[PDB]
Formats: C-alpha cells, sequence, structure tokens
RNA sequence: GUCAAGUAAUGAAGCGCACAUGGUGGAUGCCUUGGCAGUCAGAGGCGAUGAAAGACGUGACAGCCUGCGAUAAGCUUCGGGGAGGCGGCAAUAUCCUGUGAUCCGGAGAUUUCUGAAUGGGGAAACCCACUUACCAUAAGGUAGGUAUCUUGUACAAGAAGCGAACGAGGGGAAGUGAAACAUCUCAGUACCCUUAGGAAAAGACAUCAAAUGAGAUUCCCCAAGUAGCGGCGAGCGAACGGGGAGAAGCCGAUUAAUGCUAAUGUAGAAGAACAGCGUGGGAAAGCUGACCGUAGUAGGUGAUAGUCCUGUAUUCGAAACAUUAGCGUUAACAUAUUAAGUAGGGCGGGACACGAGAAAUCCUGUCUGAAGAUGGGGGGACCAUCCUCCAAGGCUAAAUACUCCUGACUGACCGAUAGUGAACCAGUACCGUGAGGGAAAGGCGAAAAGAACCCCUGUGAGGGGAGUGAAAUAGAACCUGAAACCGUGUGCGUACAAGCAGUAGGAGCCUCAAUUUAUUGGGGUGACUGCGUACCUUUUGUAUAAUGGGUCAGCGACUUAUAUUCUGUAGCAAGGUUAACCGUUUAGGGGAGCCGUAGGGAAACCGAGUCUUAAUAGGGCGUCUAG
RNA sequence: GGCUCAAACUAGGAGCCGAAGCUGCGGAUUUGAAACUUGUUUUCAAGUGGUAGGGGAGCGUUGUGUAAGCCUGUGAAGGU
RNA sequence: CGGAAGAUCAAGGGUUCCAGUCCAACGUUAAUCGGGGCUGGGUGAGUCGACCCCUAAGGCGAGGCCGAAAGGCGUAGUCG
RNA sequence: CGCUUAACUGCGAGACCCACAAGUCGAGCAGGUACGAAAGUAGGUCUUAGUGAUCCGGUGGUUCUGUAUGGAAGGGCCAU
C-alpha cells in the first residue's frame, strides 16, 4: 500500500448502519419503522416462528411421517469429480477418508455418476453405480 | 468513546435563538418557544412569497383602474383595448406609468379607447 | 449499579412520573441502558488475503522506489552512532529493516533510533511495510518471502 | 392682529425590541488525587501466643484523621542512607540532628478494654469473683491459674471465631414461558444450611466399542441443535467417535518439624550528553550551531526538553527474616489383600438428553435377597451366541474453576450528573424501632508573592485606594464563566385600539461607511395594510375546552454475544475454509470438522434418476453448475 | 354595509378579476436516452405533495492510526 | 397562672446548667438578648439511687430429649 | 322387472375454487368384473347439507428398519 492514509475500502464494500429514532430527516424517527402501538411495535416483540395467531399452525395440522435410518448418517455418496483428492490409484473407504472426501466416521460408500474421472483406479469395497462403473472402465479402471 | 453532547447542543441551540431575535418574550429567550417561533415564521414566509405576487397585482390593478377612470374608460374596458391593440405592456409598468407619468397614461388610455 | 432494588415510590397518588428505581437509565446516577462490556476486536483474515496483501503491498514498495535491497546488515558493535551513520550512506534516515536471523547486536543499535526498526522477516506485519518511510530488506530475506508468500 | 374652520408635532405612569454593560448561576472546555476492564506472574488466609471489627486513650499544642497502646505519632537491635527532621488539615513553640537524626527494610519488646471472649454474669467496651506463690500491713500489690467440647493416660494435645470468589455436599421456590393453565418450563436456578483446598471433585475399568478395535480422570473444538425426549406443545437435548491440552499409575503419591545446599523476595547504589541569540512574566517553543544514545514518544520544571530535575538503557549490594526447590534426620497417622444383607428382585420415588414409555443403566425409603471363577456385571425391553470387564477395600500429579488480595504492565475504558454509592474526613451526613436505604460536595496562582498601610462603616459585612502578580471582573464562594432568570444605560416604538404576537409589504425616526454632500449601502426600531387559531401525541377527524411540557443547562431510549438467511464487496474457485490448540503469538503450523459438488424414497435401496404400481403405462419429485 | 327600471330573478351577449392549475424567465434534482465517457462533458424526454413504511446519499460529535506530523503564549480548546 | 403556666423526680435527652464575650447563620421581625457561636467553669455521699444479696413473668440452659442441616425444647442451675 | 356388485384397484391429462390446510369436476390408460345381442354403460345414489385437523392409542397387512450379531420388542409404510 502507499500510505495509510490512502487506504479505501473499495466503493460498495462499506454500507452505513441504520440507526432508529434519531430526528425526522433520517427516515426512522420516532417509531425505527415500528409502526403504531401493536405487539410487534413494544420492546421485546417477535415474529414467534410455528405460530399464526391461534389457528392450528401448518406443522400440526399435517401428520408426522417416516422415521430416521441409522444406516443412512454412515453410508456416503462419493462423486467422480471429487476423485481429484486421492493420494494413489486405489479408490477404498479408508483411502476416501484419508483424501478428506468422506467423514472419518462413515462405515462405507457409494461412488455415483456425478463428474468424469482422468485417471484408472481400483474399487475394493464401494459399491459404484451403472453410469459411474462405465466410465470407471472407459478410463482403465476397475472394480474388484 | 463517550460524546458529550454540549458544545454541539450549545450552537444548535443558539443557532435558532438567533434566528429568533426581535421575538417578543419567550419567542426570543427560551429555546422551546423559540424554535416553534422560527418555524412558523418560515412557514408564514413561504405562503406569502406566494401571496406577495398575488399582492401586488391587486395593487397595479387598482392603480389601472384609478388611472382609467381619471380619463375616460374602467379597468375591465382598457385591458379589453390593449389586447385588442397588441399592447404586451404588464401590469406592473402600467402601475407605475399611472402613478408617475399621467401623460403617458392618458396618451396610452387613447390607443386603447380608439380600438374599441 | 449499588442499591435502587426497592420502588421509590407507591405507583399512583403522589403526582409523579411513575419509578420502579432509582438506578433506571433515566436517573442520574442510573443504570447504563446498553452498557458496555469487554469485547473481541480481532477478525479473521483468510490465509490466502493475508499472503495476497502482502503480495500487493510489497510489490507497491518496489514501484514506488521504497525499497531498498542490501547484501547484509550488520553491525560490529552495538552502537546507534554506527547504525545511524549506516543508515546516512544508505540514504534512508528513518526505514524498516528486514533481515533473517536479527543480530543481537543490530537489535540494540535500531533500539532508540525514532523512525527506525529492525525486525525477522517472520515478524512482518502489514502495517509495518506500510508505516515506514523505506524498507530496507536484506537480499536472504528477500528470498524467504520470496518462498512463503 | 382677532375670530372661524381644518390639520400637524410633542408627550410615557409604565411597557416592547435591539445593543452595551453587569449580577445570579455553574454549563462547557481543559485538568486529575479517583475509578472501570484486563494480561502475565505470585498468593489464597487471619485466630486461644487472643483474630476480624471496634471502645477508650496517647502529642508542647483545642478538634478530627493517621499511627501507636499506660514503654501509647512510639522503645531495642540489625542493615540501608547521608542532611535535614519531630505524620495530615497546619502552622506555631521547645527542640533533635555528621557522637549520623528524620526516613526505608528485617527481627524483637510493649501491646488498656470489648469482641470466639474462654473465671461467673451482662444492656459489648461493664459488674462480681475464687485460687496459687510472693510482698505490704491494713482495707492492697506483683505474677500466674480457673470456659466448653473432642482425642490420649484427675493429667497433655487440639478445636472454637472471622474473612472474597471458586469446590463438594444436605434441602430447594416462584415471578416467567407455554401467547390461558395443571404435565412441562423457569431450574436443581435464587435462596438457606454443612464443610474443605490452593484448588476441589473425578480418576485406572465389573469402561466403551462392534472397526482394521480402544484403553483412567479432567478441560477445550467438532460431532450437533444431530439421535432422541416432549400436553410430541412451549421447549429440553445427548452419545459414539475424531482433533487437541495434559498425561501415571499405585498399595503411605500422608502430615508436621529440624538441619544443610541452591535460587528468589522483603531496604538500596551508580547511571551519558547544550550552548549562543531573538520573543516572552517565565523557554522546554523560534533561529544558528553542538553532544549522548544498549539511555528518543516517561513524569515534572513559570509555554512543547534525549542533553535542568526525577528518571530510562545497563551493571550490581543483604546483617536479618520469611518463600520455593534438593538431600538427610525426627515423630504423628496410615499401610486393604480382593470384599454378602452385597449384586439382583417387588413397591414408591429420584438421576440419566430420555416426562413409564417397548425403557436398558445408576441412586435408594420400604420388603426381600444370590452365585461366589465349572462364577458374576455389561453390551438400551428380552432370549441365544459372541465380545468385553471383575463391584461390594483404599489412594493418585497435570491439563480445569476463581479473586478479598501482592507485583509488573496494558487499554480506539470514564473524566466530577461520568467513572465505584464514595476523586472531597462516604457507607459519612440524613432517613428508619430495626433489618436496611442512602446522598451532595474537586480546580486561585508558576510561586501565597493570600493584599503592609490609608479611607467609609459598628474595631461588623462589604468595598475603594495602595501594593503583589503576566493576569486581581485570577482576591480566596477565587481557572474558563454558557443559558434560564434579574437589573442599569442608549436608540426607536407604544396611552381610540381587539385575538398563536409572526409573516409579506411599509412611512417616519436614530446610527455608522463611502460619496462632493441626504445619494446609496449596512445596522436598530416598526406607525399603517394584507394574511395568519402554538407544538407533540393519539386519532375518521384536534385551534381544540383531548394528552404532555413553568424555563434553562446537563443526562435520557434499537445495544451486545452467538446462530442463521439474504444483499454488497474482496480473496480463492469445482472447490472454499480451518476450529480448539501449538507458536519466540495478528506470522507459521494444525484438515478434525463444515459448506459446495445429486437426487428420489418412510426406509432398505438405487442413482441422472428415483418413488408409487402388477405395469417398462401414467403421475410425483429431480436433471440440463458456482460455490 | 347596503340594494327595488337592483346590487333580486329568468333568458341571452360581451369584457374583466380570479389558484401554489397552465405559460414565460432563472436554478436544482430523479429516472431514461446519442456519444472524449464512471459528474467529462452539451443536451433532450418524462417526472420531483406526502403519514405508516421501503430505498439512496451525506453532515456533525467523541476516540484510534495517519501523527516524534501539522497548528498553537505573535495565543489551543471553550465562550461570545 | 397559681391541683399550675409553681416545685421534686422517673423516663428520655445529654451540657441545653453558670459566667465572660460576639451577633454572620439559627430565633418565623429587630436584638445589645438566647436553649445560637466562641472561650472558661460547674455535678464532691457508708446513710439518696445504682451497683450488691434475693427472687417474679420471662429468657439462656453441663448432661438429657427431639429434629435433613440450621436448630426446637428442657432438668440441675444461671440470669432477669 | 330380470341379472348383478363399478358403493372396484392403480391412477389420472386438464380444470373450478382457494391465504393455507382443505374442497369440487374430470375425459383417458392398465387390471379384474357386471349388465347388454352389441355400439356400449358403470369409480355409488338428480345435484347442492348429512360433518371434525393434528397428537395419541387400537386393529388388519407389509420386508422397510431392527443400538455387538441372529432374532424379537419398538418404530416406519399401506388400510381402517
Amino acid at each position: 500500500g502507499l500510505r495509510l492514509n490512502e487506504l479505501s475500502p473499495g466503493v460498495g464494500a462499506k454500507k452505513t448502519a441504520q440507526r432508529r429514532g434519531r430526528g425526522i430527516g433520517s427516515g426512522l424517527g420516532k417509531t425505527g419503522g415500528r409502526g403504531v402501538k401493536g405487539q410487534k411495535s413494544r420492546s421485546g416483540s417477535s415474529i414467534r416462528a410455528g405460530f399464526e395467531g391461534g389457528q392450528t399452525p401448518l406443522y400440526r395440522r399435517l401428520p408426522k411421517f417416516g422415521f430416521t435410518s441409522k444406516m443412512a448418517m454412515t453410508t456416503a455418496e462419493v462423486r467422480l469429480s471429487e476423485l481429484n483428492k486421492v493420494e494413489g490409484d486405489v479408490i477404498s473407504v479408508a483411502t476416501l477418508k484419508t483424501a478428506n472426501i468422506i467423514r472419518h466416521d462413515m462405515k462405507r460408500a457409494r461412488i455415483i455418476l456425478s463428474g468424469d474421472v482422468t485417471k484408472a483406479y481400483t474399487f475394493q469395497g464401494v459399491k459404484v453405480t451403472k453410469g459411474a462403473k462405465q466410465a470407471i472402465e472407459a478410463a482403465g479402471g476397475s472394480i474388484e | 468513546a463517550r460524546v458529550k453532547r454540549g458544545v454541539q447542543a450549545n450552537r444548535r441551540h443558539k443557532k435558532i435563538l438567533k434566528r429568533a431575535k426581535g421575538y417578543y418574550g419567550a419567542r426570543s429567550r427560551v429555546y422551546r418557544v423559540a424554535v416553534q417561533a422560527v418555524t412558523k415564521a418560515g412557514q408564514y414566509a413561504y405562503r406569502d412569497r406566494r401571496n406577495k405576487k398575488r399582492t401586488f397585482r391587486r395593487l397595479w390593478i387598482a392603480r389601472i383602474n384609478a388611472g382609467a377612470r381619471l380619463n375616460g374608460l374602467s379597468y375591465s374596458r382598457f385591458i379589453n383595448g390593449m389586447k385588442k391593440a397588441n399592447i404586451t405592456i404588464d401590469r406592473r409598468v402600467l402601475a407605475d406609468i399611472a402613478m408617475h407619468d399621467a401623460a403617458t397614461f392618458g396618451a396610452l388610455v387613447e390607443k386603447a379607447k380608439a380600438e374599441l | 449499579v449499588s442499591g435502587g432494588g426497592i420502588k421509590p415510590w407507591r405507583q399512583k397518588g403522589t403526582g409523579r412520573a411513575r419509578a420502579g428505581s432509582i438506578r433506571s437509565p433515566i436517573w442520574r446516577g442510573g443504570g447504563r441502558a446498553f452498557a458496555a462490556k469487554p469485547q473481541d476486536w480481532s477478525q479473521k483474515v483468510n490465509r490466502k488475503m493475508y499472503r495476497g496483501a502482502m503480495q500487493c503491498i510489497l510489490a507497491e514498495l518496489i514501484r514506488q522506489e521504497r525499497l531498498i535491497l542490501v547484501e547484509e546488515l550488520t553491525i560490529s558493535a552495538p552502537k546507534t552512532k554506527e547504525l545511524i551513520a549506516k543508515l546516512s550512506e544508505l540514504n534512508a534516515p528513518r526505514a524498516l529493516i528486514i533481515t533473517k536471523e536479527v543480530d543481537e547486536n543490530l537489535y540494540l543499535a535500531a533500539r532508540n533510533i525514532p523512525h527506525v526498526n529492525v525486525l525477522d522477516t517472520s515478524e512482518v506485519d502489514p502495517v509495518s511495510l506500510i508505516a515506514f518511510d523505506k524498507v530496507i530488506m536484506s537480499v536472504e530475506a528477500a528470498k524467504q518471502f520470496e518462498e512463503a508468500l
């Protein structure tokens, strides 16, 4: 930089904050944009997520459905375009972990057809979709 | 970073009171009464700035009416005569001629009188 | 604020504005509505943002002829006069000296000169490169910035 | 000149405006002796050898504060230091001091009474005792002993009480939220009570895990606002595991003394370098020229100083007594030997994120009650298999929590309505029976040089001279001195005229500057004319006879922390980014994690598809980039 | 006030007054439009009453760096 | 006035008592005066009262009983 | 009047209505039928009222899940 004087934020970067109740000319005087007497104009007012003023809220007129599966939280889906972060040629679950592609607590992984591979890989213990399988072996890869 | 407002408030209040000089009683001494006297004075001035143009035309027309009636016709027939003679002289100038040079206004009425 | 727990007077009847505490923010000696507390002011600069800024500053320093490359800047004795004289022949009476392994007697030589500071390349900050009028970087220290940026 | 008619001017009891000049008042500005928040270290107690808090005394000197205790602003000794001193308001007097004072540090001696108060009592600072020894002979003195409880052999050793927060433990609300309210929340919070240590607690697997297994406890970042719990409401809310800090395991890792060794701490010492000239009350600021620098942004000094002073960088001293660590010794306590009224069970409760729920696990008031290594606990109902580990004995450092405090240092913290309630003789005055509540109040000047003397007055207040001072509308109610508010003077207007008091015009008068001399321009006033029912709030609608404001000055209300969403901008970009931590600390490292890159379905599962379906039909949701 | 062949009423006619409407003259401003092109410039067109409220651009005050700078006893802040 | 508005106390207060001196503030005015300021003085007990001995109501209460803790009660006593 | 079970199952292009949650009409396609000789008609009744979300609990089914593993409990989905 030139000097600590001529260092400017690059117009558009900074915006002046809004101050409520500082006179007529500021556009926020006497109310802060709160309107007139009402619950939402009061000091501790809030919108209260999940409230329609008394009729049973939408999340309670509809039924609960489904159950959470523990398997789904340890099965990670792997994309073909993410494989460039792998060191070497083997693609395994432990190899996907050291590449930071999947979480360290993931038990199993699935390779789907999202991008495209650039080198031959060897998949041992990971399930590969039909579209991804033909893209793998089109680049010289294999699945075992 | 505590900010003390005494200095800015003093010259702010002083600015309003300086604008309220000559007002009677509290209107030129205490800020609370002087601030709304200064605002009211500005409102009167804005409206009286339109009314001034409105009031001097009444003055010119009355002066012209007196001048035309001194020698011949009335204002209503005078303005018609000037309009038919394609005379563009404004009522401001006419009222000045009537009040300050009666010979010219006498000649000016004749041109309007011969046109009707 | 100390005290101010009881209602100063009954709500109705006295003819005064209702009050709940003598330590109200409306009262003299009352509490601060939105009283300040200790807070952290450190921001996050992205690693590449800090690296990019130092690259931009050093590049700009060269463009305005404020960088001075020297082979080495060492002082035989921890003497302020010796370094003051060496800066004069370097045409930088007030400058920021950047060297690798800042000497234990070069530190003492510059520790008294008013607008002069000697820093290791690993303890150079973006403000120091801008504040000082000139920067005397050794060739060895310039290579460190070449690798670290 | 006389009369008649018409029509000017002149007035001010008072008042208005402007200006000038004061008073009151104490804003503002500048200032600080005082506070506020922290960082890095240390310490974490005091007390029956009488504490914390007090009462009363104590001086040459009347009071208060500070110190001290009848040896009473103090006594002795050991060190430091070297010329003044007998604490402050706050001076005066007698004096002390190189025969080393005052002053500072270590140790000691003295240490009234009350108070755990402890010889009994009691309305605290008081009353009344008994007893041993000695002395005196009178109606006493000196030195002790005499509380209660607990542990040892009627004898010794302890305890008591007070005082910040942090810990552990025994009890335990309600306001509130749920837009009501009872389950629930608030919350195991506030509060009460017991008790410890510098920390406490916990701690070594009858623990997890289910992978290729790991390997105590504690704390931080993630996991994750996920899984769950829940009038499935409001809300509550993990764990596994990963990344770090710290790591330790034992069978006494106890406590208290003593002596050596080492290092601190509690007083200190030295510590560089500037002159001239001009202005000025005063020089540090100006001009010219020097010097030191391991010392240049310190505080002062008559205005702003590296070279005037105190200081700073740097180098160092301890007779004495604490403190920390290492070694040795001494005496108090402790030293299990593998664990039965135990695990488990019934009933009622409590804790687990988990509200009985399909409810595992832990705790236990009641009633019961094993097996005991060919055995037993757990793996979230339960059974089988497998894995893991051995309860019913006791310990264990660090990483963690905190501040009554001690030191060093810091602040986009305050600057006298602020900051502590308290900058000042403040927990005071004052209020209250009491618990308790709780103020106000800073500034002469550089130096008191604080005004000798004279004059008016009552030997008063107050002032005027004189004098001091740069300044005295800096004169002690003292820096600056605002406004409200109250006077005095000058100019103009105003006693026939009806109202938010102004505004647009406008005659006259007064006053300054030019100008060849009433012509303009500036200022003050405002006869007369037109128009014109304050402001705020709240309302369909207010001059409203609806609200609020006596005025002035000062203060007074959209914040902060975190999460999340959108927008802008910047860096990188199919990638972006680290968190805690480490770090010689805004760097660098740390990739755990998070978001993006794929969706469909309750899910298994499949995947540019997927779900529904008998269906390949139809249809739903997706698809054909920017984060 | 006053008004009676009106200064009333009916039916016509011609003048004129009359608003912040329109036009004239000067100036500002929002949006869009041809370009030395970011207000670099000349214009043109349509706009510019406003509560709740949304959007945009700024002023001043205290403090930090810039600043061991600059100003200041030949007079700072504050006051008037 | 004089069954007090005169005297002696208790309670409560605490120097207001006496003298000299001063008049700013205090005294609802003035003040030379004062319960005001300042400076001195003044309260003498075997017999008056307290203290002391004794006890009432009522407290506290070695041991004792009861109670999550804190504590509640209670005998001998010890205060009152 | 005879025969019957379309008072079906999976859906449904497209619309009406509508803040949402809901509600209404619907040709056509596949499967299995009922009646008719057949083209065909039939997803209740001439239509518009005859109704009540979620939670929770029950019942009939279902490979979906199944806290070390195999089960099971519990849960999910479809129907009521």
